[PDB]
Protein backbone atom coordinates (compact mmCIF):
# COMPACT_ATOMS: atom_id res chain seq x y z
CA UNK A 1 0.00 0.00 0.00
CA UNK A 2 1.38 3.35 -0.82
CA UNK A 3 -1.37 5.36 -0.03
CA UNK A 4 -3.01 6.46 3.85
CA UNK A 5 -6.02 5.88 1.68
CA UNK A 6 -5.09 1.84 0.23
CA UNK A 7 -3.64 1.02 4.00
CA UNK A 8 -7.31 1.84 5.35
CA UNK A 9 -8.60 -1.37 4.55
CA UNK A 10 -6.15 -3.44 5.32
CA UNK A 11 -4.72 -5.48 8.00
CA UNK A 12 -0.81 -5.72 9.12
CA UNK A 13 0.01 -9.14 10.60
CA UNK A 14 3.86 -8.06 11.74
CA UNK A 15 2.97 -4.53 12.52
CA UNK A 16 0.37 -5.21 14.60
CA UNK A 17 2.34 -7.04 16.53
CA UNK A 18 5.06 -4.11 16.93
CA UNK A 19 5.48 -1.52 19.20
CA UNK A 20 4.16 1.25 16.99
CA UNK A 21 0.76 3.47 16.79
CA UNK A 22 -2.09 2.17 15.45
CA UNK A 23 -2.91 3.76 11.57
CA UNK A 24 -6.07 5.16 12.58
CA UNK A 25 -4.73 6.09 16.17
CA UNK A 26 -3.70 9.79 16.15
CA UNK A 27 -1.46 10.79 18.79
CA UNK A 28 -1.23 13.26 21.08
CA UNK A 29 1.40 12.00 23.44
CA UNK A 30 5.23 11.49 23.24
CA UNK A 31 7.00 8.61 24.61
CA UNK A 32 8.07 4.94 24.40
CA UNK A 33 5.40 2.44 23.44
CA UNK A 34 6.88 -0.29 26.23
CA UNK A 35 9.59 -0.19 28.73
CA UNK A 36 13.14 -0.93 27.97
CA UNK A 37 14.25 -4.20 28.52
CA UNK A 38 15.94 -5.63 31.05
CA UNK A 39 16.17 -9.11 29.84
CA UNK A 40 16.79 -9.77 26.17
CA UNK A 41 17.04 -12.73 24.01
CA UNK A 42 20.33 -14.22 23.56
CA UNK A 43 19.34 -16.95 21.09
CA UNK A 44 19.40 -14.89 17.64
CA UNK A 45 15.43 -15.82 15.69
CA UNK A 46 15.00 -19.12 13.80
CA UNK A 47 15.33 -18.43 10.14
CA UNK A 48 13.52 -21.07 7.69
CA UNK A 49 15.60 -24.03 6.86
CA UNK A 50 18.89 -23.79 4.70
CA UNK A 51 19.39 -20.12 6.04
CA UNK A 52 21.64 -18.71 8.32
CA UNK A 53 22.52 -15.06 10.01
CA UNK A 54 26.12 -13.69 9.05
CA UNK A 55 27.74 -10.36 10.27
CA UNK A 56 29.02 -8.72 7.46
CA UNK A 57 32.45 -7.36 7.66
CA UNK A 58 32.91 -3.78 5.18
CA UNK A 59 36.53 -3.97 5.69
CA UNK A 60 36.34 -7.13 3.65
CA UNK A 61 36.58 -6.00 -0.21
CA UNK A 62 35.12 -9.18 -0.61
CA UNK A 63 31.86 -9.13 1.62
CA UNK A 64 31.33 -5.18 0.42
CA UNK A 65 31.07 -6.59 -3.21
CA UNK A 66 28.71 -9.57 -2.30
CA UNK A 67 26.33 -6.33 -0.47
CA UNK A 68 26.49 -4.08 -3.51
CA UNK A 69 25.41 -7.01 -5.89
CA UNK A 70 22.71 -7.87 -3.56
CA UNK A 71 21.61 -4.57 -3.22
CA UNK A 72 22.60 -3.44 -6.90
CA UNK A 73 20.41 -6.69 -8.55
CA UNK A 74 17.03 -6.73 -5.64
CA UNK A 75 17.11 -3.34 -3.59
CA UNK A 76 14.99 -0.55 -4.47
CA UNK A 77 13.22 0.29 -7.54
CA UNK A 78 10.93 3.01 -9.53
CA UNK A 79 7.94 1.89 -9.46
CA UNK A 80 7.97 1.51 -12.74
CA UNK A 81 10.69 -0.63 -12.74
CA UNK A 82 12.87 1.34 -15.20
CA UNK A 83 16.00 1.96 -13.04
CA UNK A 84 17.12 0.36 -9.72
CA UNK A 85 20.19 2.56 -7.66
CA UNK A 86 23.34 1.57 -8.05
CA UNK A 87 25.17 1.59 -4.85
CA UNK A 88 29.31 1.65 -4.93
CA UNK A 89 31.38 -0.11 -2.37
CA UNK A 90 32.68 3.57 -1.39
CA UNK A 91 28.78 4.58 -0.95
CA UNK A 92 28.11 2.28 1.14
CA UNK A 93 31.18 2.16 3.33
CA UNK A 94 30.19 5.88 3.90
CA UNK A 95 26.67 5.05 4.49
CA UNK A 96 26.92 2.00 6.93
CA UNK A 97 30.34 2.67 9.06
CA UNK A 98 29.30 6.38 10.17
CA UNK A 99 31.41 7.08 13.38
CA UNK A 100 29.99 4.22 16.33
CA UNK A 101 29.26 1.76 13.65
CA UNK A 102 29.27 -1.95 15.25
CA UNK A 103 29.55 -5.28 12.69
CA UNK A 104 26.79 -7.02 14.16
CA UNK A 105 24.71 -4.39 13.14
CA UNK A 106 25.58 -5.18 9.45
CA UNK A 107 23.07 -7.99 9.10
CA UNK A 108 23.34 -10.78 6.82
CA UNK A 109 21.45 -13.90 5.73
CA UNK A 110 23.22 -16.59 3.76
CA UNK A 111 22.07 -19.61 2.23
CA UNK A 112 23.70 -22.70 4.58
CA UNK A 113 24.86 -24.54 1.77
CA UNK A 114 26.50 -22.50 -0.63
CA UNK A 115 26.97 -19.14 1.85
CA UNK A 116 25.29 -16.80 -1.29
CA UNK A 117 23.98 -13.85 0.31
CA UNK A 118 20.25 -13.49 0.39
CA UNK A 119 19.28 -11.11 2.26
CA UNK A 120 19.87 -7.82 4.55
CA UNK A 121 19.50 -5.19 7.11
CA UNK A 122 21.32 -2.73 9.09
CA UNK A 123 21.54 -0.56 11.70
CA UNK A 124 23.45 2.93 12.38
CA UNK A 125 23.12 4.83 15.76
CA UNK A 126 22.30 8.31 15.55
CA UNK A 127 21.07 11.09 18.11
CA UNK A 128 17.76 11.96 17.26
CA UNK A 129 15.80 15.00 18.48
CA UNK A 130 12.27 14.44 18.36
CA UNK A 131 9.65 17.23 19.62
CA UNK A 132 11.15 18.09 22.85
CA UNK A 133 13.54 14.51 23.44
CA UNK A 134 16.41 13.56 22.49
CA UNK A 135 17.49 10.12 21.96
CA UNK A 136 19.85 7.90 21.26
CA UNK A 137 18.44 5.47 18.66
CA UNK A 138 19.78 3.63 15.30
CA UNK A 139 18.19 4.29 11.67
CA UNK A 140 17.33 1.26 10.04
CA UNK A 141 18.42 0.92 6.16
CA UNK A 142 19.11 -1.52 3.05
CA UNK A 143 15.95 -4.11 4.27
CA UNK A 144 16.45 -6.35 1.10
CA UNK A 145 15.56 -10.03 0.72
CA UNK A 146 16.02 -11.61 -3.00
CA UNK A 147 13.92 -11.60 -5.37
CA UNK A 148 13.96 -15.39 -5.28
CA UNK A 149 13.25 -15.10 -1.90
CA UNK A 150 10.23 -12.41 -1.88
CA UNK A 151 7.32 -13.13 -0.05
CA UNK A 152 8.34 -16.18 1.83
CA UNK A 153 8.20 -13.44 5.36
CA UNK A 154 11.92 -13.56 5.89
CA UNK A 155 11.67 -9.54 6.07
CA UNK A 156 9.66 -9.72 9.40
CA UNK A 157 12.24 -12.25 10.73
CA UNK A 158 15.15 -9.83 9.66
CA UNK A 159 12.87 -7.05 11.67
CA UNK A 160 13.14 -9.18 14.87
CA UNK A 161 16.54 -9.80 14.50
CA UNK A 162 18.07 -6.84 14.00
CA UNK A 163 15.58 -5.45 16.62
CA UNK A 164 17.39 -7.88 19.05
CA UNK A 165 20.74 -7.49 18.10
CA UNK A 166 20.15 -3.06 18.74
CA UNK A 167 18.61 -4.25 22.42
CA UNK A 168 21.29 -6.15 23.17
CA UNK A 169 23.59 -2.57 23.13
CA UNK A 170 20.92 -1.18 25.13
CA UNK A 171 19.24 0.68 22.07
CA UNK A 172 15.30 0.56 22.02
CA UNK A 173 13.72 3.08 19.38
CA UNK A 174 14.75 3.15 15.71
CA UNK A 175 13.92 5.70 12.63
CA UNK A 176 13.35 4.59 9.44
CA UNK A 177 11.99 5.69 6.09
CA UNK A 178 9.69 3.67 3.57
CA UNK A 179 7.71 3.98 0.18
CA UNK A 180 4.68 2.32 1.55
CA UNK A 181 2.69 3.34 4.34
CA UNK A 182 2.65 1.04 7.31
CA UNK A 183 1.75 1.57 11.09
CA UNK A 184 2.44 4.55 11.41
CA UNK A 185 4.05 7.36 9.72
CA UNK A 186 5.27 10.37 11.69
CA UNK A 187 5.34 12.22 8.43
CA UNK A 188 5.00 12.16 4.90
CA UNK A 189 7.32 13.72 2.41
CA UNK A 190 7.10 13.68 -1.42
CA UNK A 191 10.15 13.57 -3.86
CA UNK A 192 10.57 16.40 -6.34
CA UNK A 193 13.26 16.32 -9.73
CA UNK A 194 14.86 19.22 -10.86
CA UNK A 195 16.15 17.95 -14.87
CA UNK A 196 19.47 19.06 -15.52
CA UNK A 197 20.28 17.06 -19.01
CA UNK A 198 16.38 16.93 -20.54
CA UNK A 199 17.71 15.13 -23.63
CA UNK A 200 19.08 12.13 -21.57
CA UNK A 201 16.14 12.05 -19.15
CA UNK A 202 13.47 12.31 -22.04
CA UNK A 203 15.67 9.54 -24.05
CA UNK A 204 15.99 7.19 -21.29
CA UNK A 205 11.91 7.67 -20.01
CA UNK A 206 12.74 9.11 -16.82
CA UNK A 207 10.70 12.18 -18.36
CA UNK A 208 8.35 12.65 -21.10
CA UNK A 209 7.96 15.48 -23.17
CA UNK A 210 5.63 18.03 -21.54
CA UNK A 211 2.25 18.74 -23.56
CA UNK A 212 2.84 20.61 -26.88
CA UNK A 213 6.41 21.61 -26.10
CA UNK A 214 9.66 20.54 -28.01
CA UNK A 215 12.97 19.26 -26.82
CA UNK A 216 15.03 22.70 -28.08
CA UNK A 217 12.01 24.47 -25.73
CA UNK A 218 12.20 21.67 -22.71
CA UNK A 219 16.45 22.42 -22.96
CA UNK A 220 16.22 25.99 -22.90
CA UNK A 221 13.61 25.84 -19.83
CA UNK A 222 16.45 23.63 -17.88
CA UNK A 223 19.49 26.11 -19.02
CA UNK A 224 21.73 26.90 -16.41
CA UNK A 225 24.51 29.48 -15.70
CA UNK A 226 27.79 27.31 -16.34
CA UNK A 227 29.06 29.11 -12.58
CA UNK A 228 27.36 30.06 -9.49
CA UNK A 229 26.32 33.34 -8.76
CA UNK A 230 26.73 33.41 -4.72
CA UNK A 231 30.07 35.03 -3.46
CA UNK A 232 32.72 33.04 -1.59
CA UNK A 233 31.76 29.55 -2.50
CA UNK A 234 33.97 26.82 -2.41
CA UNK A 235 34.41 23.17 -0.97
CA UNK A 236 34.14 22.56 2.23
CA UNK A 237 37.60 21.77 3.78
CA UNK A 238 38.98 20.46 7.23
CA UNK A 239 39.04 23.78 8.54
CA UNK A 240 35.28 24.50 8.00
CA UNK A 241 33.95 21.27 10.27
CA UNK A 242 33.28 22.90 13.57
CA UNK A 243 31.38 25.74 11.45
CA UNK A 244 29.65 23.35 9.48
CA UNK A 245 29.01 21.62 13.14
CA UNK A 246 27.75 24.84 14.34
CA UNK A 247 25.91 26.12 11.36
CA UNK A 248 24.10 22.96 11.07
CA UNK A 249 22.75 22.42 15.03
CA UNK A 250 21.73 26.34 15.37
CA UNK A 251 19.60 25.56 11.73
CA UNK A 252 18.23 22.29 12.91
CA UNK A 253 16.44 23.47 15.76
CA UNK A 254 13.71 24.84 14.19
CA UNK A 255 12.58 21.75 13.03
CA UNK A 256 10.79 18.65 15.06
CA UNK A 257 12.50 15.31 13.82
CA UNK A 258 16.22 16.08 13.15
CA UNK A 259 19.70 14.28 13.87
CA UNK A 260 22.30 15.59 16.84
CA UNK A 261 25.54 15.46 14.90
CA UNK A 262 28.91 15.60 16.87
CA UNK A 263 31.46 17.39 15.63
CA UNK A 264 32.98 13.63 14.43
CA UNK A 265 29.77 12.71 12.75
CA UNK A 266 29.31 16.26 10.54
CA UNK A 267 32.99 15.44 9.40
CA UNK A 268 31.97 11.58 7.93
CA UNK A 269 28.18 13.12 6.66
CA UNK A 270 29.85 16.22 5.16
CA UNK A 271 33.58 16.02 4.05
CA UNK A 272 33.49 15.90 0.37
CA UNK A 273 33.65 12.64 -1.31
CA UNK A 274 33.86 12.15 -4.51
CA UNK A 275 31.25 10.42 -5.99
CA UNK A 276 29.44 10.17 -3.02
CA UNK A 277 29.29 13.56 -0.89
CA UNK A 278 29.98 17.07 -1.84
CA UNK A 279 29.59 19.79 0.33
CA UNK A 280 30.22 23.75 -0.71
CA UNK A 281 30.18 26.36 1.92
CA UNK A 282 30.13 30.09 1.22
CA UNK A 283 33.17 32.27 2.91
CA UNK A 284 31.94 35.65 2.81
CA UNK A 285 33.71 38.90 2.57
CA UNK A 286 34.75 39.03 6.22
CA UNK A 287 35.88 35.51 6.07
CA UNK A 288 33.10 33.94 7.75
CA UNK A 289 31.45 31.13 6.61
CA UNK A 290 27.87 31.92 6.89
CA UNK A 291 25.68 29.21 4.38
CA UNK A 292 26.18 25.54 2.79
CA UNK A 293 25.15 23.05 0.70
CA UNK A 294 25.37 19.70 -0.02
CA UNK A 295 24.03 16.73 -1.88
CA UNK A 296 25.00 13.18 -1.99
CA UNK A 297 25.63 10.77 -5.42
CA UNK A 298 23.12 8.03 -6.13
CA UNK A 299 22.99 7.43 -9.81
CA UNK A 300 20.73 4.17 -11.04
CA UNK A 301 20.67 1.79 -13.56
CA UNK A 302 18.74 1.73 -16.65
CA UNK A 303 17.19 -1.79 -16.06
CA UNK A 304 24.06 3.89 -19.36
CA UNK A 305 23.50 5.02 -15.98
CA UNK A 306 21.43 7.92 -14.48
CA UNK A 307 23.26 9.99 -12.46
CA UNK A 308 21.59 11.33 -10.28
CA UNK A 309 21.98 14.26 -6.87
CA UNK A 310 20.18 13.84 -3.86
CA UNK A 311 19.76 17.17 -1.64
CA UNK A 312 21.46 16.18 1.87
CA UNK A 313 21.62 19.13 3.95
CA UNK A 314 21.65 23.01 3.14
CA UNK A 315 21.77 25.79 5.99
CA UNK A 316 21.53 29.35 4.92
CA UNK A 317 22.14 32.28 7.22
CA UNK A 318 23.14 35.35 5.30
CA UNK A 319 22.41 34.11 1.55
CA UNK A 320 18.60 33.55 0.35
CA UNK A 321 17.60 29.33 0.60
CA UNK A 322 16.38 30.09 -3.03
CA UNK A 323 20.23 31.40 -4.32
CA UNK A 324 22.00 28.59 -2.20
CA UNK A 325 19.62 26.23 -4.39
CA UNK A 326 20.30 27.45 -7.74
CA UNK A 327 23.79 27.09 -6.80
CA UNK A 328 23.59 23.52 -6.38
CA UNK A 329 21.54 23.14 -9.32
CA UNK A 330 24.95 24.95 -11.06
CA UNK A 331 27.40 22.95 -9.28
CA UNK A 332 25.59 19.20 -9.60
CA UNK A 333 25.10 20.53 -13.54
CA UNK A 334 29.18 21.14 -13.77
CA UNK A 335 29.49 17.84 -12.01
CA UNK A 336 27.87 15.84 -15.00
CA UNK A 337 24.55 14.87 -13.26
CA UNK A 338 21.65 14.33 -15.25
CA UNK A 339 18.87 15.04 -12.29
CA UNK A 340 18.42 16.51 -8.84
CA UNK A 341 16.10 14.94 -6.25
CA UNK A 342 15.28 16.58 -3.67
CA UNK A 343 12.32 16.00 -1.16
CA UNK A 344 9.52 18.20 0.25
CA UNK A 345 11.11 18.29 3.68
CA UNK A 346 12.75 21.23 6.32
CA UNK A 347 12.45 25.07 3.85
CA UNK A 348 12.79 23.06 0.72
CA UNK A 349 9.20 24.11 -0.88
CA UNK A 350 9.79 27.65 -0.47
CA UNK A 351 12.37 26.54 -3.36
CA UNK A 352 10.80 23.50 -5.57
CA UNK A 353 8.44 25.02 -7.78
CA UNK A 354 10.45 28.63 -8.61
CA UNK A 355 13.49 26.29 -9.09
CA UNK A 356 11.46 24.19 -11.79
CA UNK A 357 11.18 21.10 -9.77
CA UNK A 358 8.64 18.56 -11.16
CA UNK A 359 6.89 16.65 -8.39
CA UNK A 360 7.44 13.26 -8.67
CA UNK A 361 4.90 9.71 -7.96
CA UNK A 362 6.55 8.47 -4.93
CA UNK A 363 5.74 8.95 -1.28
CA UNK A 364 8.96 8.89 1.15
CA UNK A 365 7.19 7.65 4.36
CA UNK A 366 8.69 8.39 7.83
CA UNK A 367 8.57 6.06 10.85
CA UNK A 368 9.62 6.04 15.23
CA UNK A 369 10.42 2.58 16.22
CA UNK A 370 8.74 2.54 19.85
CA UNK A 371 8.07 5.95 19.96
CA UNK A 372 4.43 7.15 20.00
CA UNK A 373 4.07 11.41 18.98
CA UNK A 374 1.68 13.33 16.92
CA UNK A 375 2.55 13.38 13.32
CA UNK A 376 4.22 16.21 11.58
CA UNK A 377 4.33 17.75 8.52
CA UNK A 378 6.58 17.83 6.04
CA UNK A 379 7.95 20.91 6.55
CA UNK A 380 8.33 20.45 10.18
CA UNK A 381 11.13 17.04 8.67
CA UNK A 382 14.72 17.42 9.16
CA UNK A 383 16.39 14.34 8.92
CA UNK A 384 17.40 12.93 5.91
CA UNK A 385 18.44 8.97 5.13
CA UNK A 386 20.31 7.60 2.08
CA UNK B 1 13.96 4.48 0.61
CA UNK B 2 12.19 5.23 -2.47
CA UNK B 3 12.52 5.59 -5.77
CA UNK B 4 10.90 8.27 -7.80
CA UNK B 5 10.40 9.79 -11.33
CA UNK B 6 8.60 12.74 -12.97
CA UNK B 7 5.11 12.40 -12.83
C1 LIG C 1 14.93 -0.73 18.64
C2 LIG C 1 15.43 -1.12 17.24
C3 LIG C 1 14.29 -1.56 16.28
C4 LIG C 1 14.92 -1.74 14.90
C5 LIG C 1 13.91 -2.15 13.82
C6 LIG C 1 13.03 -0.96 13.46
C7 LIG C 1 12.04 -1.37 12.36
C8 LIG C 1 12.71 -1.55 11.00
C9 LIG C 1 11.61 -1.58 9.91
C10 LIG C 1 12.18 -1.78 8.50
C11 LIG C 1 12.90 -0.51 8.01
C12 LIG C 1 13.29 -0.65 6.52
C13 LIG C 1 14.01 0.61 5.97
C14 LIG C 1 14.36 0.33 4.49
O1 LIG C 1 15.36 -0.32 4.19
S1 LIG C 1 13.21 0.92 3.30
C15 LIG C 1 13.77 -0.05 1.85
C16 LIG C 1 13.09 -1.42 1.77
N1 LIG C 1 13.75 -2.22 0.74
C17 LIG C 1 13.31 -2.25 -0.53
O2 LIG C 1 12.35 -1.59 -0.94
C18 LIG C 1 14.16 -3.14 -1.47
C19 LIG C 1 13.33 -3.96 -2.45
N2 LIG C 1 12.40 -4.81 -1.69
C20 LIG C 1 12.79 -5.89 -0.97
O3 LIG C 1 13.95 -6.31 -0.91
C21 LIG C 1 11.64 -6.61 -0.27
O4 LIG C 1 10.41 -6.31 -0.96
C22 LIG C 1 11.54 -6.20 1.22
C23 LIG C 1 12.76 -6.75 1.96
C24 LIG C 1 11.48 -4.68 1.39
C25 LIG C 1 10.27 -6.81 1.84
O5 LIG C 1 10.34 -8.23 1.75
P1 LIG C 1 9.20 -9.07 0.94
O6 LIG C 1 8.69 -8.23 -0.17
O7 LIG C 1 9.73 -10.41 0.64
O8 LIG C 1 8.01 -9.19 2.05
P2 LIG C 1 7.87 -10.41 3.11
O9 LIG C 1 6.76 -11.30 2.69
O10 LIG C 1 9.21 -11.00 3.37
O11 LIG C 1 7.39 -9.59 4.43
C26 LIG C 1 6.42 -8.54 4.31
C27 LIG C 1 6.16 -7.89 5.68
O12 LIG C 1 7.11 -6.77 5.87
C28 LIG C 1 6.42 -5.56 5.44
N3 LIG C 1 7.28 -4.64 4.58
C29 LIG C 1 7.39 -4.61 3.25
N4 LIG C 1 8.26 -3.64 2.92
C30 LIG C 1 8.69 -3.07 4.05
C31 LIG C 1 9.56 -2.07 4.27
N5 LIG C 1 10.13 -1.50 3.21
N6 LIG C 1 9.86 -1.66 5.52
C32 LIG C 1 9.25 -2.29 6.60
N7 LIG C 1 8.34 -3.33 6.34
C33 LIG C 1 8.09 -3.69 5.07
C34 LIG C 1 5.20 -6.09 4.71
O13 LIG C 1 4.17 -5.10 4.61
C35 LIG C 1 4.78 -7.23 5.64
O14 LIG C 1 4.31 -6.78 6.94
P3 LIG C 1 2.72 -6.91 7.28
O15 LIG C 1 2.09 -6.23 6.13
O16 LIG C 1 2.55 -8.40 7.27
O17 LIG C 1 2.46 -6.30 8.59
CL1 LIG D 1 31.53 -3.64 8.97
CL1 LIG E 1 8.65 15.46 23.52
Amino acid sequence: AKTMEEASKRSYQFWDTQPVPKLGEVVNTHGPVEPDKDNIRQEPYTLPQGFTWDALDLGDRGVLKELYTLLNENYVEDDDNMFRFDYSPEFLLWALRPPGWLPQWHCGVRVVSSRKLVGFISAIPANIHIYDTEKKMVEINFLCVHKKLRSKRVAPVLIREITRRVHLEGIFQAVYTAGVVLPKPVGTCRYWHRSLNPRKLIEVKFSHLSRNMTMQRTMKLYRLPETPKTAGLRPMETKDIPVVHQLLTRYLKQFHLTPVMSQEEVEHWFYPQENIIDTFVVENANGEVTDFLSFYTLPSTIMKSLKAAYSFYNVHTQTPLLDLMSDALVLAKMKGFDVFNALDLMENKTFLEKLKFGIGDGNLQYYLYNWKCPSMGAEKVGLVLQ
Amino acid sequence: ASFSKPR
